[PDB]
């Protein structure tokens, strides 16, 4: 039940990049939706926990949605220590499915 | 305060099943702690989820490893161990030992992954 | 513990 | 004889949003006439203590009531468990939402225990018909017997 999730995306400083995964209708649609933030050589961090709100030390400027099958994951005011992979996870039927996976390029 | 920390092998040949064990420190696995579960990451690729385990024993598989993977916990030294069979070559990755501690949050706490090399 | 036993 | 059962969670959701309990607590134990799914009423009842505000509904036989107690519970630094006035000790925290357990206790059943934002409750049980009242967060915990709730609030905003 993979995401299809782009190989990476590209912006640059002061901009807004969006990342979007695209479900299966059947885990996506309804179990919610996280976001994790991984820095190269080292363990993923949980970016955003739920569809919408926002875990305790996360910058303002990430935002998250989830309109039907799809989500989008909004970075406004891309910095320079953004540069990650960007990791979608959703739960399918007692079933853990990351996204594929985006390498986020200033 | 939770602590993860993994001790498997550094080197595995295919001939052999691959065994990795995950220490917790700083809390105790309990009817209190909702899930762990291991979950490996190519060099380069994407995350993929193996397994998770519940503190009772019970344990929910990926379709994709069910047959190849097993999973098992030790509640009296709190740890919990894997066992991977009929390694290949595309199994030398890094295995992380994650876990959900907050209610929210879900995959929240991650261990220190090992590198795994077939 | 009784109660919730 | 008689014994004690904890309200299925859809049954707790219905009483917060209606005030109204359904019967035959599910194997199978009718109150009376042997019909079941019928929305009744929860009355203010009679005062027993200073403290309890109990709800009730009744006011080789079963006999099913379904009693919404407002009780008291109260906790000590550095609030790691709560008692309330008939007994209940709980070993959670009260200002543990459900971010915050590494700067809060959690100790209790983990797969019994949840949290709903922007919860609705009705104003009043004993009132068939109330003003419905959002909570930022409310948590329910299900024991062998009741279910417990409690809205939770920020620590460094009501202890000093
Ligand atoms: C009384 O009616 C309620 C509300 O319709 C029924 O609650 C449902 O119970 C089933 C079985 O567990 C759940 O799958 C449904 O989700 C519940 N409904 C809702 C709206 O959540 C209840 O079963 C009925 N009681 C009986 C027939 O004894
Ligand atoms: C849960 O409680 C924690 C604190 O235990 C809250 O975290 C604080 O949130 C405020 C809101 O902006 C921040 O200013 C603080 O820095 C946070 N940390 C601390 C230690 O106070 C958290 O917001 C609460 N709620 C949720 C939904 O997680
Ligand atoms: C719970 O209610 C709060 C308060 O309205 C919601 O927080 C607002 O959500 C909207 C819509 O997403 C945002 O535009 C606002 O900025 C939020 N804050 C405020 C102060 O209005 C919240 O989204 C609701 N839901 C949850 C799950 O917390
Ligand atoms: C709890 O986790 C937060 C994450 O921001 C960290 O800053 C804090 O030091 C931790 N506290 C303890 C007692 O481990
Ligand atoms: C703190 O408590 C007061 C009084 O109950 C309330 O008005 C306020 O909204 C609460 N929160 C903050 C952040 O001050």
């Amino acid at each position: 039940s993979v995401l299809t999730q782009p190989p990476s995306a590209s912006g640059t400083p002061g901009q807004r990049v969006t990342i979007s995964c695209s479900g299966s209708s059947s885990n996506i649609e309804t179990n919610y939706v996280s976001w994790y933030q991984q820095f190269p050589g080292t363990a993923p961090k949980l970016l955003i926990y739920r569809n919408n709100q926002r875990p305790s030390g996360v910058p303002d400027r990430f935002s998250g949605s989830k309109s039907g099958t799809s989500a989008s994951l909004a970075i406004s005011g891309l910095r320079s220590e953004d540069e990650a992979e960007y990791y979608c996870g959703t739960w399918d039927d007692n079933s853990w499915v990351f996204g594929g996976g985006t390498k986020l390029t200033v | 305060q939770l602590q993860l920390q993994e001790s498997g092998p550094g080197l595995v040949k295919p001939s052999e099943t691959l065994s990795l064990t995950c220490t917790v420190s700083g809390a105790s696995i309990d009817r209190s702690t909702y899930y762990w579960g291991w979950i490996r990451q190519p060099p380069g690729k994407g995350l993929e989820w193996i397994a998770n385990i519940y503190y009772n024993g019970r344990a929910v598989y990926s379709p994709s490893l069910k047959s190849r993977v097993t999973i098992s916990v030790d509640t009296s030294k709190n740890q919990f161990s894997l066992k991977v069979r009929s390694l290949t070559a595309a199994d030398t990755a890094v295995y992380y030992c994650a876990t959900r501690w907050n209610y929210f949050f879900d995959f929240d706490y991650w261990g220190r992954g090992t590198l795994v090399t077939v | 513990s009784y109660k919730q036993r | 004889n008689t014994e004690y059962v904890a309200p299925p969670m859809w049954e707790i959701h219905h009483i917060n949003s209606h005030s109204q309990c359904y019967s035959s607590y599910s194997f199978v134990a009718y109150h009376r006439d042997s019909y079941e799914n019928k929305t009744m009423q929860l009355m203010p009842d009679d005062y027993s203590n200073t403290h309890s505000t109990r709800y009730v509904t009744v006011k080789e036989t079963s006999n099913l009531n379904c009693m919404v107690t407002i009780t008291t519970a109260r906790s000590k630094y550095p609030y790691h468990f709560f008692a309330t006035s008939t007994g209940d000790v709980v070993d959670i925290s009260p200002f543990y939402n459900g971010t915050n357990r590494n700067a809060s206790y959690f100790g209790e059943n983990a797969d019994k225990f949840f949290i709903f934002p922007n919860y609705t409750i009705v104003s009043d049980f004993g009132r068939p018909n109330s003003a419905l009242e959002t909570h930022r967060l409310v948590a329910f915990l299900e024991r062998a017997d009741s279910v417990i709730s409690w809205d939770i609030q920020d620590e460094k905003n009501v202890t000093c």
